[PDB]
């Protein structure tokens, strides 16, 4: 739309909030592959940073290629390593939602504030593959990855 | 006149040829079927095939197991498992098995598993027979 | 232009049979080989940024990947393959650079010289 | 009736056990294709 | 519908399209790879089912014990093959229990089970899965007839169903008599066999079940990616009409939303 | 006018709600697995 | 478009007659999901009525809900429920076809009226799925079901 | 506030995995998922108490219909509301009351539904 | 769209030039089944003309439908009377390339401007199979069919 469209160009970091994540229940609905800011350079933020969130960038893109391919073949028929890339992604998918100190009436979970350190080493951790174990709603609305491990180990218990 | 018939499930070896005879190990002691044999199906051991071509030329293949029917007709099919020619095979590695197993022999945990040990000795025993 | 000719012939039958990639394997080897060489070229057309190239640079890394010199090296290291190797020539091997930079294209010599650096130092890699 | 029936055993097993002491007995290279063509991947579903 | 439903609805088709195509690629490499393979096992399996049509063998007709195996995949998409396998399946084992036998059944493919899992839920003996991942071998016919005789269902008849490779684009659903030795010992043209006791031809009626279960694996499989040939073939020819039909839908809409827009804005303008 | 990745989900017609249950089921499967082997772990390792 | 979109506002019972259901051969064309009425009501019309409209929409619905995928994937990718719905609504969706003594002239046809009572008992049967051994076009352009019964049977000779 | 919350999760879940139609536990989920749509249906001008709607839901999320058949889950909420309507008023007024689901409240319900599900 | 919905009201013919055979070497590029004419009448361009092109069109349709099955099945599940229309329809494609006058730096060949009974005479006697035993490049961008029969005495010998 024109007013959106103009307003893109007056703004350094944008954040598109989208309606096709916020159905499956991620929220913040914030969309990873259309959001974009202008430090977000190697030489702003470090290598590290800017390498995770480049990973993560590309591994749901992958995600998004594949998911045309799983509406005729099926989860059954991918090749053993894109059941990996799937996993990962829906894992990512999932660990990018948190819960607000704001949104504690819709929720009612308790808001959580992650350290930046916190996220990079948690998404570092998950797409290097130390989490390929826990099933994906344990990193559901949850705050540093820690808490996700606790989430799962509650959810083993009461199996 | 035969109408022989070897195939392995991978590879067909004649297929309705007509050869002069055909020596082949069984479990009851081997034989060698002629044209006109009297009817037999045997189940095969580990051995080795020898087959006289209506010429005199003569092939070995080693076959592992399998099933040789000798029919009315003078029609032998003789299915091996896995029948390979000789020169597939390794002479010092079929020794090292035998030893291996001879090995493990002894750790016969159940009657079930001494079984399956010393059939594998006696299938590398035959090899090195035929190999030697 | 020597060069840009094989890799746009190139990445022009990788971008009618990509739709496999995916799939890749049970196709015959033709569509293995085309998947492997496109995946490579793409690999190698990334480009940093900020990081220009002079067309010597440029012409030293497209002709080591589109003569099948990258052929058994892993996609995912093709790029610190082409950061590696474009250091080296740039800092030991000047006198080839300034010959083709000056000259213009790639002279027979030249051609050797390039085929023998590109072996040497994929010769050990790791 | 062999020991391995007074064993409890079938000839398919004793099939596969000398299919098996054949395999691995072969020139090298011949061994790669032998492992293709060879070998189960079926799977057995408790009912 | 507007604008965005009908390019959303066209993208989305011809995604289908192109993932349909390199299927029908696939499926075709498999199919030729399936029949190079097939044709050795073709004469193999003839040639072990030979002695039972050479002496003709009637099975007996005063036992109650039968075995039903219908051999598919576990893949899908490949049209009516498992459909007419289980079809057959269930016609048989109505007709055995009609006649008053006790039929069990044997699953080689989920999608047999699935289609099967409604009624006779409980005359599954054991099925199997994981096929169709890989091109049947030996020894997966070998690992089905030894986990059918371990389970001990001594049957007196049985019957394997799968679907015969006529042609590239056809095939037939056979039905291949399975005999017990308890058949076998007791039939008169078996007196002429000669150096067989009651040994020797129970390790022989065993590696026969083998060899006709590894038969029907290698036909199934060659039927089954000549189907999915087809069948991608002609959903990517579906999509392509469906393409068509659309891109005309949307080249409509455009022009109208271009006029539309143009018509506002000079009544704006001229309502001035 | 083209085609992107992640379009059949985007539509979100008959084929997008089937891959979407088609990969959640498989995944509530997968995660069942998961959960037990986890608890499994959990009790051999308390001592 | 405004004209129609307006009309509908002042209108009791609807009847929205479609070119693709026409086009199918189907006649009249009423687009069964389109058309409506005030007098929908169980405690108007009854409850085999109402439970018999009801049914019948719910399964055209279901049919048109499967379409999509039925046109590429083909009709063999379906569960068997779902093949059911598909014959069941085929065979619903012919048999709302209906000979008018008015277009007699137009096909040679013979007109047909079917009293209400018929008509729900007829829908009531097919969705019972009594006349599942019936090929679907023996219900193409008849009155009462008895009637496709008869069409049925002439067709096997 | 109690009972819908577990509604609408389990909802949320069933909307997931229903495009479909093995396991035990995704069974079980497509299960309570319908039975908690049907029970969702509603007729013309006939709106319900507040506590008559909490009576209901707490009926079907608390599995006790999993066991019938969906088709009669209407037939079920029909003639539960008109045996509550009479034979328990006192418990409708005291939760309408004291507005809350309270221990002894859930007991009741609990017994209630466990001896109506059965005689009927 | 307007333009071009306005502008082939008036089109007596067309030319359809394709990326997919310059690719090939063949030039001129003209599709040489996209192309259309008005003209391609038998009652204006004569039976024996009219028949000529309608060969050429058939057998290069044939050819393309066979192409699939070459690309899946392979080569060898052609049958005899198939090999032949694909020898024949790779020779006439061969066949309707040209040098061209004004290309002389680009082909190293001399141009040629073919008459019509040339030409005609050409691919009628191609259709016919008269050359079913000359190679494939003894066709490529020649002039009349005299020259496909030099080049191929002169690259046979």
């Amino acid at each position: 739309d024109p007013a959106p469209a103009t307003t893109f160009a007056h703004l350094d970091a944008t954040t598109v909030l989208s309606r096709a994540i916020a159905e499956l229940g991620i929220y913040p609905a914030v969309d990873p592959l259309d959001s974009t800011s202008r430090i977000m350079d190697p030489n702003i933020v470090g290598s590290e940073h800017y390498d995770v969130a480049r990973g993560v960038q590309k591994i749901l893109q992958d995600y998004k290629s594949l998911q045309d391919i799983i509406a005729i073949l099926g989860m059954d028929e991918l090749s053993e390593e894109d059941k990996l890339t799937v996993s990962r992604a829906r894992k990512i998918q999932r660990f990018l939602s948190q819960p607000f100190q704001v949104a504690e009436v819709f929720t009612g979970h308790l808001g959580k504030l992650v350290p930046l350190k916190e996220t990079i080493k948690g998404f570092q951790q998950i797409l290097a593959g130390e989490y390929d174990h826990l099933p994906e709603q344990a990193f559901y609305m949850v705050g540093p990855i820690e808490e996700a491990v606790a989430k799962a180990d509650k959810l083993a218990e009461e199996h | 006149q035969m109408s022989f018939t070897f195939a392995s499930p991978t590879q067909v070896f004649f297929n309705s040829a007509n050869v002069r005879q055909v020596d082949v190990p069984t479990q009851t002691g081997a034989f060698g079927i002629l044209a006109a044999h009297v009817p037999t199906l045997q189940v095969l051991r580990p051995g080795l095939v020898v087959v006289h071509a209506e010429d005199g030329t003569t092939s070995k293949y080693f076959v592992s197991s399998g099933s040789v029917t000798v029919n009315a007709d003078s029609s032998v099919q003789l299915l091996a498992e896995e029948a390979v020619t000789l020169d597939m095979l390794d002479l010092g590695a079929a020794k090292a098995n035998l030893e291996k197993a001879q090995s493990e022999l002894l750790g016969a945990a159940d009657e079930a598993t001494r079984a399956e040990i010393q059939i594998r000795i006696e299938a590398n025993e035959a090899l090195v027979k035929a190999l030697e | 232009k020597q060069v840009a000719g094989t890799m746009k012939l190139e990445l022009a039958q990788y971008r009618e049979v990509a739709a496999f990639a995916q799939f890749g394997s049970d196709l015959d080897a033709a569509t293995q080989q085309l998947l492997s060489r496109g995946v490579r070229l793409t690999e190698l057309l990334k480009q940093g940024q900020y990081s220009p190239m002079a067309i010597e640079e440029q012409v030293a890394v497209i002709y080591a990947g589109v003569r099948g010199y990258l052929d058994k090296l892993e996609p995912s290291k093709i790029t610190k393959f082409e950061n590696a190797f474009l250091s080296h020539v740039i800092s030991q091997h000047q006198a080839l650079l300034s010959k083709i930079r000056t000259d213009g294209k790639i002279s027979e010599e030249s051609d050797a010289k390039l085929k023998e650096i590109v072996t040497n130092f994929l010769a050990g890699f790791e | 009736v062999a020991y391995w029936r007074q064993a409890g055993l079938s000839y398919i097993r004793y099939s596969q056990i000398c299919a098996k002491a054949v395999r691995d007995a072969l020139k090298t290279e011949f061994k790669a294709n032998a492992m293709k063509t060879s070998g189960s991947t079926i799977k057995i579903v408790k009912v | 519908a507007t604008l965005k439903d009908i390019t959303r609805r066209l993208k989305s088709i011809k995604n289908i399209q192109k993932i349909t195509k390199s299927m029908k690629m696939v499926a075709a490499a498999k199919y030729a790879r399936a029949e190079r393979e097939l044709k050795p096992a073709r004469v193999y399996g003839v040639g072990s089912l030979a002695l039972y049509e050479k002496a003709d063998i009637k099975t007996p007709e005063d036992k109650k014990k039968h075995l039903i195996i219908g051999v598919s995949s576990d893949r899908g998409l490949c049209g009516a093959i498992h459909s007419s396998v289980a079809k057959q399946m269930k016609s048989e084992a109505a007709n055995l229990a009609a006649a008053g036998k006790e039929v069990k059944i044997i699953g080689v493919g989920d999608k047999i089970r699935s289609i099967l899992h409604r009624t006779h839920s409980d005359q599954f003996l054991v099925t199997f899965k994981e096929v169709g991942r890989r091109p049947p071998t030996f020894g997966d016919a070998s690992v089905i007839a030894l986990e059918l005789l371990n389970s001990g269902y001594e049957f007196d008849e049985g019957s394997i169903i799968f679907n015969r490779f006529r042609s590239v684009i056809s095939y037939k659903t056979e039905e291949k008599p399975i005999f017990s030795l308890d058949t076998i010992s007791s039939a008169e043209s078996m007196s002429i066999y000669d150096d067989i006791d009651a040994d020797v031809l129970r390790n022989y009626q065993e590696y026969s079940l083998a060899n006709i279960i590894y038969y029907s694996l290698k036909e199934s499989t060659t039927s089954e990616q000549s189907a999915r040939m087809t069948a991608m073939d002609n959903a990517s020819k579906n999509a392509s009409e469906m393409i068509d039909k659309l891109t005309l839908t949307f080249n409509r809409t455009r022009q109208a939303v271009i006029t539309k827009e143009l018509i506002e804005i000079i009544s704006g303008a001229a309502a001035l | 006018v083209r085609s992107s990745a992640g379009a059949v989900r985007d539509a979100g017609g008959a084929f997008g709600k089937r891959e979407q249950a088609e990969e959640e089921r498989y995944f509530r499967a997968r995660a069942k697995e998961q959960l037990a082997a986890l608890k499994k772990h959990h009790e051999n390792e308390i001592s």
